C-alpha cells in the first residue's frame, strides 16, 4: 500500500523476463507488451488486473515449462497475493482472482528430479491456503472452489508424492473445511415450512487422480 | 498461524524474537530438506509481512528531538538451529524490529562472507526488500531502523556489488537498490551518488552477463522514478560538493549506445541504452505540455542555482588550492562568490557547510591555529548541543574534526570544545545526585571538568579499539583514573556506566581514516558515516526538491540539462537510426527526433535545430550535390493518370527510410512557429527539396492558383518528361510492372506528405529568407539536361 505496485509489477515481469532468456516465445512476448504498458503508467486504475495477471497465469497454467520457470512465476504470483497488488479498489478484481485460483488449480509443468516437483507444488498448495482463507477466497464462485477441494484433496491422498507435502496438503484441507463451514454458519437458512424429499442422489462426485505435476 | 492471528500479536518482545530466530534457523539451514525449506521461507516472508504491518501502526517517539548514533551492529548473532533431534514482556513494538533488522543485516554483513552461504544472503536481501515495499516512509520516519538501512545495509550492497561474482547474490542486490531508491532516494542521497559512481565505473570498463545484469536494473530504475535525470541533475550537479550524477549517467548511456560500443558487451546493452536517452526525450517533451513558449522568453532571472552550478569547476579548483594549503586556497576562495566575506562568521559557516569536498585532516592542522583558534570559537560555537551526555557531544565534535596529532593542538580544540559545551547549555544548580538517569537536569560538570572528562573519553576509544594493545581497560580502573573531577566531586554512577557502554559497543567515526591501500572500501565508507547517519535531524519535507520546484524552473533545469547532453543524444539517435533496419525501431527512433526538434525550437537552440534538420535532409538522400536513367511518363489506356518513372521516383519508393524522414521532416516543417530559427543550409536544403520534387514525381505548379486567378492566366506549363510513352494495355521496354508499382508507391507517400501546406503556406515560414533563396537557386543556362524543364 501507498508503494506504487506499478514498480513491483514490472520487477517480477523483468525478473521473469530474464529468467526465460537465460533459460533459452508468445509468453516472453507478453510479459514484454506488459513491461511497457505498465512502464508507461503511473498507478493501477483503469487498468483490468487480469490484463495484470494473465501472462503469470498462462505460464503457470502451460505443461511444456521448465519447473524453474513456474516455481519463478509462482512466487512472483505469491508476492502479487501478499503485497495485495489487486484489491477490491481496482477493476475486475473478482474475475482476476477467479481467474488466479483456476490457473492453480489446473497447473502443469515438467522438469527435474521429484525434489523440485515437490517445491513447486508445496508453493502451489500455499498460495491456494492463502488466498481461499482470505477475504478473496471467500468472494470466489462454487465450481472454483470445488475443484480447489478436490486437487488439494486428492494431492493430500496420493501415496505416489513425499511425506511433507502429503502433511502440507492436509494442513491446507483442514484450513479450507474449517472456512467452508465457518462462511456456513453466516447464510440465511433455507426454506423451514416447506418439507424437503430426500430423491438427491447420494453418490455421484468421486475423487479424481492426482492431475497437478509432471 | 498464531503469528498472523490478534493472539500472535498479542504476544512479547522475546518470544517472537526466538521465533524468528527458529524459523530462519530452519530455514537457511542446509542439509535438513527441500519442501520444509521453502515452507519456512514463506512462513519467515508472512512473519516479517505482518511484523512491519504493526510497525506501520506505532506513532514516532521524540519527533522533534535529535538522535546520536550509539548502538552496536552486532549484537544479533543468527544462531545455530537447535529445534528437533521498551524492553521483554510487552507487546511488540520498535525492539523487535530493530533486532530483526539487525539480525537480517547480520545475514547479509561484508564480514560474514565466509560464515554463510549464498542462498542465505539472498533469502536476507528479499526479506529486507520485503520490508522495505510493506513500509517505506513510514519506516524512514524512525531513526534506528533508518539508520541500519542507511549506514550498514548500503554499505552490504555496495560491497557485494562490487566484489561478487555469483551474479544470484547480485541480481537480489540489484532488486534491494533500486527499491530503495525509487522509495526512500530524497533521504539517501550520498549513498545513491557513490553507489551509481560505482556502478559507472564498472559498466565503462569482468564477465559481459554482469554488466548486462547491471544496466537491467539501473534502467528499470529510470523509468519508474518519477522524472529521473532531472531530479538527479537537480540534487547532485547543481548542489556542489558532489558528482555531476546525471550529466556522467547520460554520457556513459550515450557511450554505451552505439553498437561499437555493443562490442565487448552483451548485445542486448544498447536496446536498453536507447531507452533510456528515448525516456529522457520523452521527459523533455513531456515537461512542455502547455507552456507557452512566450512566457518563457519573457522570463529575465536565472536560477541562483544553476549559477552556481555554472560555477562548479572554479570550486573544484578553489578546493583543490584550500587543500594544497590554507594560507593561498582563502585568499582565492574570497575574491570569488563562495566566501561572502573575511569575517570569521562567514568562514566558520563555509568551514561548517561543505565538509565533503574538503580535506578534513587539513581543515584540523589549519584550525589549530590562534587566529584560526578564534575563528574555532566561532566555528563551535556554530555547534549545536543541547546536552547530549558529553559523549556525544564528543561524537558531534569529531565527526567533522582530524585531531592533529601533536598534544598542543589537541589540548586547543579540546579547551574550545569545554568552552563551547558551557555557553551552549545553561546549567542550573540542581545537580541531583544518585537515582537520577537523566542528563538535562542532573549531570551539570564544568568547564575544566568536562576538558578532564573529553581526555578521558579519548583515552579510552583510542585505548579500547585497538588490537595491538594487550590487555584492556576496565570499568573500576577508568572511575578510579577519573576521581577528582566535576567540583572537585566524582561524577555518578550512572553516568560513567552509560559513558562507558556507549564508548565500549561502538568506534567514535574520525574522517580521514588512513592513507593507502588494502582498506580503500573501509576508507570511502568510513568518509560517507562521518558525515550523516551520526547525526539524524527530520526536517520532515514533503517530498523531494523535484515538487517544490514552479513548472518554468523545471523547465529551466530541462533546458541546462538539454544545453549539456544534446549534441551528443541527436548524434547517436542519428547513428543507430542510420544502422537500423527494422520498421518499428526506425520509426521510434524518428519521432524521438522530432521531439527532439521541438525540443530545440522552444529552448531557442538554433546550432541543435539546424544540425539535427540538417541531419534528417542528409539522410533523405534527395538532396545529394556530389548510368543517368530518362524519366518516363505513364498514361494508360484508360482511367487517365500521371506516373512519372524517373531515377529519383524509384530511388524513392525503394527507400522506406527515405519516405519515413520526408513525411516527418515535413511534419516538423509544418509545426514551425518561428522563421528566424532555421539556417541558410537548412533554408537551401528545403528550396533544393522542393525544386527537385517539383522537377519530377507530384509536386503540381499549382501552387498559390489564387493569384493565377485574379490575374485569369492559364496553368503553369508542365515540365516536358525526358522519354514519355503512352501505354494501351491498361516495345521498348524501359518500364517494369514492379518499378511501376513502386512509383506508384512514392507517389502516394509525396501526395500524402502535403508539401504545399508543409513548406509554403504556415504564416510564418514566408519570409525574406525563404525567398531570396529561391531567387538565388534560380537557374539562367540551357543546357539540354535542364532544358527540359528550364522555362
Amino acid at each position: 500500500v501507498t508503494v506504487d505496485p506499478v514498480t513491483i509489477i514490472i520487477k517480477e515481469c523483468i525478473n521473469l523476463s530474464t529468467a526465460m532468456r537465460k533459460y533459452s516465445d508468445p509468453f516472453l512476448s507478453g510479459f514484454i507488451q506488459l513491461r511497457l504498458m505498465l512502464n508507461k503508467l503511473k498507478n493501477l486504475d483503469n487498468i483490468d488486473s487480469l490484463t495484470i495477471l494473465q501472462p503469470f497465469l498462462l505460464i503457470v497454467s502451460t505443461s511444456s515449462i521448465s519447473g524453474y520457470i513456474t516455481s519463478l512465476a509462482l512466487d512472483s504470483l505469491q508476492k502479487f497475493f501478499t503485497l495485495n497488488i489487486i484489491n477490491e479498489s481496482s477493476q475486475n478484481y473478482i474475475g482476476a482472482h477467479r481467474a488466479t485460483v483456476n490457473a492453480l488449480t489446473h497447473c502443469r509443468f515438467e522438469g527435474s528430479q521429484q525434489l523440485s516437483d515437490d517445491s513447486v507444488l508445496l508453493k502451489v498448495v500455499f498460495l491456494l491456503r492463502s488466498i481461499v482463507d482470505s477475504p478473496y477466497g471467500d468472494l470466489l464462485s462454487n465450481s472454483i472452489i470445488y475443484d480447489v477441494l478436490q486437487t488439494i484433496l486428492s494431492l493430500a491422498c496420493n501415496n505416489r508424492r513425499s511425506e511433507v507435502l502429503r502433511n502440507a496438503a492436509q494442513s491446507t484441507m483442514i484450513a479450507v473445511t474449517v472456512k467452508i463451514f465457518s462462511k456456513l454458519k453466516t447464510i440465511e437458512p433455507v426454506n423451514v415450512n416447506q418439507i424437503y424429499i430426500n430423491d438427491e442422489s447420494y453418490t455421484n462426485d468421486v475423487l479424481k487422480a492426482d492431475t497437478i505435476g509432471t | 498461524s498464531i503469528v498472523d492471528s490478534p493472539y500472535g500479536d498479542l504476544l512479547s518482545n522475546s518470544i517472537i524474537y526466538d521465533v524468528l530466530q527458529t524459523i530462519l534457523s530452519l530455514a537457511c539451514n542446509n542439509r535438513r530438506s527441500e519442501v520444509l525449506r521453502n515452507a519456512a521461507q514463506s512462513t519467515m516472508i508472512a512473519v516479517t509481512v505482518k511484523i512491519f504491518s504493526k510497525l506501520k501502526t506505532i506513532e514516532p517517539v521524540n519527533v522533534n528531538q535529535i538522535y546520536i548514533n550509539d548502538e552496536s551492529y552486532t549484537n544479533d548473532v543468527l544462531k545455530a538451529d537447535t529445534i528437533g533431534t521498551a524492553y521483554a514482556d510487552d507487546n511488540y513494538g520498535l525492539p523487535v524490529v530493530r533486532q530483526y533488522l539487525n539480525l537480517l543485516l547480520s545475514l547479509i554483513a561484508p564480514e560474514n562472507e565466509l560464515k554463510h552461504s549464498y542462498s542465505t544472503r539472498i533469502f536476507g536481501l528479499e526479506l529486507i526488500q520485503t520490508a522495505l515495499e510493506i513500509s517505506g516512509d513510514r519506516l524512514q520516519l524512525y531513526p534506528r531502523l533508518f539508520t541500519l538501512i542507511s549506514d550498514p545495509i548500503f554499505k552490504s550492497i555496495l560491497f557485494i556489488i562490487q566484489n561478487t561474482t555469483k551474479l544470484s547474490l547480485l541480481q537480489a542486490t540489484l532488486q534491494l537498490f533500486t527499491t530503495l531508491v525509487v522509495i526512500l532516494g530524497n533521504n539517501l542521497q550520498l549513498q545513491i551518488e557513490l553507489t551509481l559512481t560505482r556502478i559507472f565505473s564498472i559498466l565503462l570498463d569482468k564477465p559481459s552477463i554482469i554488466k548486462e545484469l547491471l544496466i537491467e536494473q539501473i534502467s528499470i530504475l529510470w523509468t519508474r522514478s518519477p522524472s529521473f535525470f532531472t531530479s538527479t541533475f537537480i540534487n547532485f550537479d547543481c548542489n556542489l560538493d558532489r558528482a555531476d550524477v546525471s550529466i556522467n549517467f547520460l554520457k556513459a548511456l550515450t557511450k554505451l549506445a552505439l553498437p561499437e560500443s555493443a562490442l565487448t558487451t552483451t548485445e542486448s546493452v544498447p536496446p536498453i541504452c536507447l531507452e533510456g536517452l528515448v525516456s529522457l526525450v520523452d521527459d523533455m517533451f513531456d515537461h512542455m505540455k502547455d507552456i507557452d513558449r512566450e512566457e518563457f522568453g519573457r522570463q529575465k532571472n536565472e536560477m541562483e542555482i544553476l549559477k552556481k552550478r555554472d560555477r562548479k569547476t572554479e570550486f573544484i579548483e578553489c578546493t583543490n588550492a584550500f587543500n594544497e594549503k590554507p594560507k593561498k586556497g582563502i585568499p582565492m576562495l574570497i575574491e570569488k562568490g563562495f566566501i561572502a566575506s573575511d569575517s570569521d562568521k562567514d568562514i566558520a559557516e563555509f568551514l561548517f557547510n561543505n565538509n565533503n569536498r574538503m580535506n578534513k585532516k587539513t581543515i584540523g592542522l589549519l584550525l589549530c591555529h590562534p587566529d584560526k583558534v578564534s575563528l574555532l570559537n566561532e566555528y563551535i560555537r556554530l555547534f549545536d548541543f543541547s546536552g547530549l551526555r558529553v559523549d556525544e557531544a564528543i561524537r558531534i565534535l569529531l565527526t567533522k574534526f582530524r585531531l592533529p596529532g601533536e598534544s598542543q593542538q589537541i589540548e586547543r580544540i579540546i579547551e574550545a570544545f569545554s568552552s563551547a559545551y558551557c555557553e551552549n547549555q545553561d546549567y542550573d544548580p540542581s545537580k541531583i545526585s544518585d537515582n537520577a538517569e537523566d542528563d538535562i537536569s542532573t549531570v551539570q560538570p564544568d568547564a575544566d571538568s568536562v576538558f578532564i572528562l573529553s581526555y578521558s573519553i579519548i583515552m579510552l576509544n583510542t585505548d579500547l579499539h585497538n588490537p595491538q594493545v594487550k590487555e584492556h581497560m576496565s570499568f573500576e580502573d577508568y572511575s578510579g583514573n577519573l576521581k577528582g573531577c566535576c567540583n572537585h566531586k566524582d561524577f555518578p554512577f550512572w553516568y560513567l556506566d552509560r559513558i562507558y557502554c556507549s564508548i565500549r559497543d561502538k568506534e567514535i567515526v574520525m574522517p580521514e581514516e588512513h592513507h593507502g591501500n588494502e582498506k580503500w572500501f573501509e576508507d570511502a565508507w568510513n568518509n560517507l558515516i562521518s558525515s550523516t547517519t551520526v547525526i539524524t535531524e527530520i526536517k520532515k519535507d514533503t517530498q523531494s526538491v523535484m515538487d517544490k520546484l514552479t513548472p518554468l524552473e523545471l523547465l529551466n533545469f530541462d533546458r541546462a540539462i538539454f544545453k549539456q547532453v544534446g549534441p551528443s543524444i541527436v548524434s547517436t539517435l542519428f547513428n543507430i537510426y542510420v544502422v537500423a533496419s527494422d520498421d518499428h525501431i526506425s520509426t521510434r527512433m524518428i519521432t524521438s527526433l522530432d521531439k527532439c526538434s521541438y525540443i530545440s525550437a522552444f529552448f531557442d537552440f538554433k546550432d541543435l535545430f539546424n544540425d539535427i534538420l540538417n541531419s534528417i535532409a542528409k539522410g533523405t538522400t534527395l538532396i545529394n550535390s556530389s548510368g543517368p536513367m530518362p524519366l518516363v511518363q505513364i498514361k494508360f489506356e484508360d482511367t487517365n493518370t500521371e506516373i512519372p518513372v524517373s531515377t529519383d521516383a524509384v530511388r524513392f519508393g525503394r527507400s522506406f527510410k527515405g519516405q519515413l524522414n520526408t513525411v516527418v521532416f515535413f511534419r516538423i516543417i509544418r509545426r514551425n512557429k518561428d522563421p528566424k530559427i532555421f539556417s541558410k543550409e537548412l533554408w537551401l536544403n528545403i528550396v533544393n527539396i522542393i525544386l527537385t520534387l517539383y522537377e519530377d514525381l507530384i509536386l503540381s505548379p499549382d501552387i498559390f492558383p489564387d493569384l493565377q486567378k485574379r490575374l485569369k492566366l492559364s496553368n503553369l506549363p508542365k515540365p516536358s518528361p525526358e522519354i514519355s510513352i503512352n501505354k494501351s494495355k491498361e516495345g521498348d521496354e524501359e518500364p517494369t510492372e514492379e518499378e511501376i508499382k513502386s512509383s506508384k508507391k512514392a507517389m502516394e507517400c509525396i501526395k500524402s506528405s502535403n508539401i504545399a501546406a508543409s513548406v509554403f503556406g504556415n504564416e510564418s515560414n514566408i519570409t525574406a529568407d525563404l525567398i531570396k533563396t529561391l531567387l538565388d537557386s534560380a537557374k539562367t543556362e540551357k543546357n539540354a539536361d535542364n532544358s527540359r524543364y528550364f522555362e
